[PDB]
């Protein structure tokens, strides 16, 4: 269940704040939550901006258009789920809807992050006919600015990345794997490509975190490994052998 | 999972009433002119509709057939199949909680051609199920 | 990799600037930028060019329309992608939009061919069902003259990066400048980073076309050098003496 | 190569002027004009006139509306050509845009006529997904008055209509073959009519100005053959016989 | 279902005009060179197209099959539609009643080929009933 | 290469749990009636829906496939896959990595008539991976 | 023409490799069992998608056959199919000339039944080729 | 009608040119093995499409038929096609005043697979025309 791979979707779920204090300290917690169950669709509200012109007549170039960002606001959210009267909180939804208040809901991806706005609810919606269940529609209105998931997420990096040394013994193309690792704490943002110093008798072939290098005509490499961040990086010698 | 019960609970709901046909489940049936007009029940399909977020909530179709033997007027069918299944199978609470929704479908015919050894009508619903 | 001919669109790549220079100075490397992945799809800015009348009472025949264009603008691009919370980059544009910067963006086609446009993300959005990976859904409008592919329409390159190697023993505050020049007669967007494969005994602060290393204590280690956007390498060692 | 005829349409051509001269002058010579090639769709600027007010106060029942044409607008002319930046002249177009001053291009139709117009660029616009290549997408909006491949035609009649005569031998179906022929050197815009003065005892079944005349009854009449000019006509002598 | 209600109504309908052909309900027919000119009455389809959030408003299809021996020319056929089925059944009360809304559907020929022992034609209607 | 990786896989996760089965993988099967109930896994499809812009991002299905002997009745069917495989493959580490995404489609079933020797049940799952 | 020109230059492509297979050119084959696993190169469609206002711009299909004897299974299929013969074709500049654009589209099996002799996989790319 | 001069006028053009063909007109063709390979020209369709208020404007499909020896490589008919017609059918002066317009469809292969006596190449063509 990690942040870093895509996820598919299904198994998310819509989570309502019904405590008192700040929901935005943790919200991975369920505490004061309400849970909501059989979600038949869900569209997020879009985050969305203004383009602000900030136009003078004392400007060298007119052609090209120059605007920048305005005000942004996070749109409306809808969604819809089975029509459940007898379920405890689609009441307290319809009775947040009808004093019109502003409350926070979370949504818990499984994916292991979440993410929660802030908003009132603006749409209620019932749609009716045989053959299929009948659909309560909601939608809500989000309001200020909203706590996004991507900011609960941490970054580990720097300190470096290792590199085994020597693996000098090439003969008919080599194909010795070379193991570039990190030493902090292992979990880290990888980015590092290795490039050979030569391209000629041993050329780097990368592939998913091994480096499988291969020799063609005797000579002494020098091959040097990078990082992405451009500070740390390491250089393997390599005695290449034709035959 | 819930198949084996989905059908046990039903065909229970069909024994309930007077017998005189057998309860063939599934699907292995075999007759012989001797066990003659009875019922099987048996599902197909079993995809994978979405529909939702949270759970699988899957789909199948479900199939209640009934036979009766060479060329035995439809008649028999018909009435067969207004009283003796649908009225009884229209509310069945033991499968309430067991399933998420059901609808019916259609009724159909179709019958031996070569040498007539069995005359089938075919019931058929759709079924949406938490898997 | 013809540029002459017509050519699909698979392995096209998106990058975001995160330097701090002109992104148009040096498209093809790319050093400062940032790549972001899994793109699912991408539908590039559109020029657009508004009319402006032309007209007047004591003019010829009045049957047509005689305007030119007037405000030129690059439009907006919009994109979406798999979504990514837990990778480095997502955070970024997303934080971009956040602050709502005006920053720049690099589309690189399977052809050598780069285009570079700058302004500020105007739209998120998040899509969401069952059976189908979460999507996030980007619009950046952009702003000021777009710096489009065709304007260099000159690109020279060859195989080879000349460097000073040995330079090991450097004394008087160590503080060795060692040469780096380009093979192929300096008629190429030259680009190149080089840093201490160790920076225990050496270090090494490359800077306008050539290199200095200043090495702090004793000790033999290589240096490796990447010529920009990863092509080439070479490997110069330097055994900084004490004394 | 006749323009007198529907044309099948694929295999047109699309040129730009590129010299100083009147491109209305010698529209056919393409010395002066770039061909640009790999045409994916073209779509020309259709023409279309502005209705102008014209009801007055004082006059007899207004009941039906009164408008006559007012001023007349070329319309803008879009298209779609794989994306070829290693072409020479893709850059110019774009550069046309760039620039922004009016330029004139041509339409060689597979038929044997060009069509010219004079406009500036206003929409420039590249679509890309994947097992596609790339377009380019360009709109342009036409200015002034254009010159129809119509005007370039000219007018090939009059010198009045031969006739084939005598064939007064008519019985048992016949159907005498007939031509009226057009003197102005057989190219002749063809705008005749034969009928004859019986209905009855002879008729004509006229097909590409070869005339068949058929009988039943006999007799004496006059077979009269007319243009539909109205001033130009011919008759011929016809004597059907029963048997 | 409503079926043998239905189709003894439309039987009986038939079978008030002057009659010359023999009146098969159902399915089981069997002929032989004794019963011919003949007719036959049956439905297919019985469907569940709901439409309606107050009751089942099945949909079903009827047929009426015409049975004439082997190769007689359609013309008789013709006849046979125009006069005894088609104009006898655009209205009668009994099915008025019954059903809720009967369509026109259908009418067209077959002949057997091997051995061409019959030749019916069949006209096809379309009707929405409650059950 | 993914698919013998792709194989391996999930056959070994399936032979991670309890035995009592044959998991012939691949295609040629040849069972004969010594090593009866044997799981049978294997790919199809593979098309170039390229929907990605930086890898081609193929998509094939998955098929897991289990054999029982004639008229063995379905719930032991339906329980064999519950039994068996069905929740084996709501998570395992193995293929995750390997491949992008992969959902459910369909569970179906089908027997040997002529003969009757054989009786099998498919899973279906769709599978996204790029190569 | 272009046909013979294609399937002459990719032929060329996959022969610059390690050999261990036979190249029947053309469609007739006629294998033998000594001649096997092979490969053959045809084209299928050619139509007259227009697309374009100055050439035909026609469009087929390049199908890659390789044969392998009866029952051996799929995994050297997939090896065969999917490095053999894949990467190889990824980039020939021969055809980028020839040719206006590839796209890769099936990547199927066959295996024979009736006295099951051979075994048969399919790579399918469709070409947009100007003649 | 139209069709007789139509296929005399595409005949006129092949036999104008350079022959090493037969050119069994319309459809019966009948060859035996001795007449190899010849061509022939026929119409299918010949619909009513309106598409013109004044004018019936017909449409119908024109093949160029050529009949090729048993297992023949396509390189043979490959070149044959795009050598000996398609060249030839790119503009003929009678076609053009005959009909309103001539636009290509595709071409494919095929041959009697068993006994295996021929080999088939058809050219389909499309014709617009007022009768």
């Amino acid at each position: 269940p990690n942040p870093t791979m895509p996820v598919k979707g299904a198994g998310t779920t819509l989570w309502v704040y019904k405590g008192s204090g700040d929901p935005y300290a943790n919200p991975l917690s369920d505490v004061d939550w309400s849970r909501l169950a059989k979600v038949k669709d869900l569209t997020p509200g879009e985050l969305t901006a203004e383009s602000y012109d900030d136009s003078y007549l004392d400007d060298e170039d007119a052609d090209w258009t120059a605007t920048g960002q305005g005000q942004k606001s996070a749109g409306d959210t809808s969604f819809t789920l089975a029509w459940m009267p007898g379920e405890q909180g689609q009441q307290a939804l319809l009775a947040w809807f009808n004093e019109g208040d502003t409350r926070a809901y979370k949504i818990r991806f499984p994916n292991g992050t979440v993410d929660v706005f802030r908003g009132w609810v603006s749409s209620i919606g019932k749609a009716v006919t045989a053959k299929e269940v009948i659909t309560r529609t909601v939608k809500v209105t989000n309001v200020g600015r909203p706590s996004m998931a991507e900011d609960r997420s941490t970054v580990t990096a720097a300190t470096g990345m290792t590199v085994t040394p020597a693996s000098t013994s090439v003969v008919k193309g080599q194909s010795t794997t070379l193991t570039v690792a990190f030493q902090p704490e292992g979990v880290t943002d990888k980015s590092f490509r290795a490039v050979s110093a030569d391209k000629t008798k041993a050329t780097v072939s990368v592939s998913g975190m091994t480096i499988t290098v291969n020799g063609v005509a005797a000579g002494k490499v020098n091959i040097p490994v990078v990082s992405g961040n451009g500070e740390f990086a390491a250089v393997a010698e390599i005695t290449v052998t034709a035959s | 999972m819930k198949h084996t019960e989905l059908r046990a609970a039903v065909l229970d709901a069909l024994e309930k009433h007077d017998t005189g046909a057998t309860f063939f489940d599934g699907r292995p049936a075999v007759f012989d002119e001797a066990d003659f007009p009875a019922v099987a029940v048996y599902l197909t399909g079993a995809e994978y509709t979405g529909e939702e977020l949270d759970s699988d909530t899957w789909q199948a179709e479900l199939h209640i057939e009934v036979f009766l033997p060479a060329q035995v007027p439809d008649s028999e069918l018909d009435a067969w199949m207004e009283s003796r299944i649908y009225p009884v199978m229209s509310d069945i609470p033991a499968l309430s909680d067991l399933i998420t929704s059901m609808v019916a479908s259609g009724y159909d015919y179709r019958r031996d051609d070569d040498a007539g050894l069995w005359s089938s009508a075919d019931l058929t619903y759709v079924i949406t199920y938490e898997m």
